[PDB]
RNA sequence: GAACGCCCCGCCGGCGGAUGCCUCGGCCCGGGCGGCGACGAAGAGCGCGGCGGAGCGCGAGACGCGGUGCGGACCCGCCCGCCCCGAGAAGCACCGACCCUCGAACGCAGCGCGCCCGGCGCCGCCGCCUCGGCGCCC
RNA sequence: GGCCCCGGGGGCGAAGGCGGCGCGCAGGCCCCGCCGGACCGGCCUCUGGUGCAGAUCUCGGCAGCAGUAGCGCUACUCCGCGCCCCGGAGGACUGAGGGGGAGACGGGUUCCGCGGCGCCUGCAUCUGGCCGCGGGUGACUCGGGCCUAAGCGGCGGGUGAAG
RNA sequence: CGGCCCGAGGCGGCGGGGGCGACGGGCGGAACUUAAGCAUAUCAGUACGCCCCGGAGGAGAAACCAACCGGGAUUCCCCGUAGCGGCGAGCGACGCGGGAGGAGCCCGCCCCGAAGGCGCGCUGUGGGCGCCGCGAGGGGGCCCGAGGGCCCCGCCCGAGAGGGUGCAAGCCCCGUACGGCGGGCGAGUAGCGCUGCUUGAGCGUGCAGCGCGAAGGGAGGCGCGGCCCUUCCAAGGCUAAAUACGCCCCGGGACCGAUAGCGGACCAAGUAGCGCGAGCGAACGGUGAAAAGGACGCCCGGCCGCUCAAAAGACCUGAACCCGGCCGGCGCCGGCCCGCCGGCCCCGUCUCGAAACACGGACCGAGGAGCCA
């Protein structure tokens, strides 16, 4: 909606910011083979209830 | 038309975010939480669901204060501090 | 036979303690025997390995001698100078084959203020035991 | 007839993940312990790393700060930094502080507003200040 | 739990796997060759979550069928190295209750620029609401904050074993 | 106008509120089920809902039990039938006896009256286990990618519990055994009548509502009235121990070994994902001793080949079902060396009777049902 409360805006803002890949130097640093962050989401198939 | 067509009439929010437990369970029209019971002063807890009890309880969070008090008692100096005071 | 009942003799717990050890325990667990020449001079049997010592290797497929360039405490291994993986090119860099400290014997020790004192601390306790016995 | 199909006289390839061996995990019994909170708990939200998503941890002093002891060469990548008879990396134990919003949750509301220039919630006990009554009397 | 005559068999190759002889009425057992790469037992006594073809059994893999059944909204063509993308020229459509221009609710970054084709775009792709990297929403006058509607709370107290 | 009585607003110091899958205390309170039906009964004074503490809690120093040549507060352990009941199905205490542990006291009333905790009080105060640290003792020869292997000779042992280390280690390394620090006696009561629940309690085991309401009283496992005997003093209060238990830490096991064992062995499980919500809830362990994680060259991804004991190359081993290439051939039993002759309906099941036009079953793997008290 274009008319949203600041409290809903802030919780939506955090899901946008943390929706990221693992950095590549972290993959070298921590010696990882699983490289996908499975807590990511995509707007077409998500149901963020926030 | 009680099936697929009826589902296209949904553009409402029944529940929102609770200020106490954080879940998508606060009824916006009754002003009550269906998870923790807010604005009641006590927490909603039922013995007919022990799985619901283990999901949110003591220990599933930080325990930030209780952790420090126990380690001071078990191996720190707190049991000495009571003897000076309780005299 | 063990008598102390606060000490586990369970394989699962012992293996978990070799991993997940803190860093001060891991350093002690990476010890090696002193040579006979240093055993007479310092009156001590083993020492914890350290970056700067000279070691004589046996029992392995990479026998030799050299200085300790690195300590891989997570692996419980040490990299010695001159003991490398057989390389591909004639130019390319060396690659250290990592050695377990118990396959080594120390020939000369790195010395500083703390290492002199910890030796002397350890001789006086070993003389308490030699007076009790 | 050939080919397709089928059997295997044998030699090789696929697809799949059984069997065997392995185990920082479970389960059972026993012994300890029995230690939260208006001095703001349990729980929730948001934020914090030089390059930083998750989880652990921490709170605008934020991936930690100080003090006493101990320890004595490292700090998973790229860098920084430390290096010495003390100059002090990893690690450990106790102690002193910091401690954003919501929550028993405390000026009202839940994100917007006040009264007053310290501040400003409810109940109860003991005292104290200021008072009411054609209660009993003077 | 025991024994296995200088203290049972093992990298001079354990368990398992694939073929092939033998022994036993049989359940089954033993040996050899190849594979594999670290553990395994014969006899006596003890113990049990101890033997599968079926239960419209449970979970996992997977065949024939089979290159089979199948892929509303009038429509594209020529040239540009040319893709359903872009350009120019032509031919058509939606037909002002619009396949147009904008808000409310819901969604939550889908918006923009540059790059790109591993996934997706049930055909293709050089396209893209897909993937990587940077960015982006400015109010005395617009709305929210204020007022009250239908309602909903609160109120010395009242009631109920309490909630 | 002051005092006392009964109230109101404010201020200061102090206390309360919420939290827990156990154990503990107080209330409300089922139905499935069994009776081969079903109402009383049973399940069960249980599930679940509400309230309240603690490290334990509750209970407790006889208005007790008994019938003896007697015991003597409470709790816990061992031991065993009176009775209740459509007298059906079912249900069910206790004393004596043996042990663990053991501990006893107060207020009211009465006497003295402010002697007290003194802005109060004469409507009565006061007295009668965990923290430190040392820590012994093996070589030589064959062999392997690598010696913890094989052969032959020794040492330590208050230490041959065990973990690590390139392959089975007392003597390669950490530990293990042997030790130091802190250390004069209770009234709307007891009892009784009527009614509801509860108990083995049976003409009443315990509780309660309402009506009535004592003075010496209560009890003695069958009611009422009378006489004795035996034994206690209700209607007020405190109290250690022996007993019970999750979370969390510590040790142990004839337990499970990745479809098992917790739902959860995997840097991110009550997670990802699903539901308006209450709530539901997975799957996924293993390269090698060392990342040494793939040289040089040739064609335009492939070939050749490099590391390594080995590709083990995205990973241990790698079965079945099913499939592709090369090579050979055209269902079970029996005889013969071999494609002829002879015999042969689809199993499991219920059923007098199944090849049945009776039902289940495409195929393959792993799991899968008489155990325990
Ligand atoms: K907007
Ligand atoms: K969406
Ligand atoms: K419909
Ligand atoms: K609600
Ligand atoms: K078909
Ligand atoms: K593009
Ligand atoms: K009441
Ligand atoms: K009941
Ligand atoms: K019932
Ligand atoms: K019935
Ligand atoms: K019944
Ligand atoms: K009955
Ligand atoms: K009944
Ligand atoms: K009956
Ligand atoms: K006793
Ligand atoms: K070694
Ligand atoms: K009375
Ligand atoms: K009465
Ligand atoms: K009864
Ligand atoms: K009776
Ligand atoms: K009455
Ligand atoms: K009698
Ligand atoms: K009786
Ligand atoms: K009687
Ligand atoms: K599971
Ligand atoms: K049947
Ligand atoms: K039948
Ligand atoms: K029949
Ligand atoms: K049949
Ligand atoms: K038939
Ligand atoms: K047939
Ligand atoms: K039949
Ligand atoms: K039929
Ligand atoms: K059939
Ligand atoms: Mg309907
Ligand atoms: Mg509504
Ligand atoms: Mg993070
Ligand atoms: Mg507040
Ligand atoms: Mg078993
Ligand atoms: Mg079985
Ligand atoms: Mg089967
Ligand atoms: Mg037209
Ligand atoms: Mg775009
Ligand atoms: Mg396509
Ligand atoms: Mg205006
Ligand atoms: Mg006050
Ligand atoms: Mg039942
Ligand atoms: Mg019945
Ligand atoms: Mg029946
Ligand atoms: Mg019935
Ligand atoms: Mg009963
Ligand atoms: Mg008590
Ligand atoms: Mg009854
Ligand atoms: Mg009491
Ligand atoms: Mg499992
Ligand atoms: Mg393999
Ligand atoms: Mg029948
Ligand atoms: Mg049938
Ligand atoms: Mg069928
Ligand atoms: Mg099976």
């Amino acid at each position: 909606t274009a008319n949203k409360t600041l409290s809903r805006k802030l919780r939506l803002a955090k899901k946008t910011k943390t929706n990221k890949n693992i950095p590549r130097w972290v993959i070298a640093k921590d010696h990882l083979k699983k490289t996908w962050n499975y807590k990511r989401h995509h707007w077409r198939r998500s149901h963020l209830k926030l | 038309s009680k099936g697929t067509a009826s589902f296209g009439k949904r553009h409402t929010r029944i529940h929102g975010s609770c200020r106490r437990c954080g879940k998508h369970s606060f009824h916006l029209q009754k002003h009550e939480c269906a998870s923790c019971g807010y604005p009641s002063a006590k927490m909603r807890r039922y013995n007919w669901s022990y799985k619901s009890l283990r999901r949110r309880t003591q220990g599933t969070g930080s325990m930030s204060h209780m952790r420090k008090v126990y380690r001071a008692y078990n191996s720190g100096t707190l049991k000495a501090n009571a003897r000076k005071y309780l005299a | 036979m063990k008598l102390n009942s606060a000490v586990t003799a369970s394989r699962r717990k012992c293996r978990k303690a070799y991993f997940t050890a803190n860093a001060e325990t891991r350093a002690k667990m990476m010890s090696s025997r002193l040579s006979k020449e240093l055993r007479a001079e310092h009156k001590i049997k083993t020492m914890p390995i350290r970056r700067g010592d000279i070691v004589e290797i046996f029992t392995g497929g990479h026998k030799g001698t050299g200085k300790v360039v690195e300590v891989r405490r997570r692996d419980y291994k040490i990299c010695v100078e001159g003991i490398n993986q057989k390389a591909r090119n004639p130019e390319a860099k060396p690659v250290p084959y990592p050695i377990h400290p118990s396959n080594c014997i120390i020939k000369e020790l790195y010395m500083n203020g703390s290492r002199y004192r910890a030796i002397k601390r350890r001789q006086e306790r070993n003389a308490e035991r030699l007076a009790r016995i």
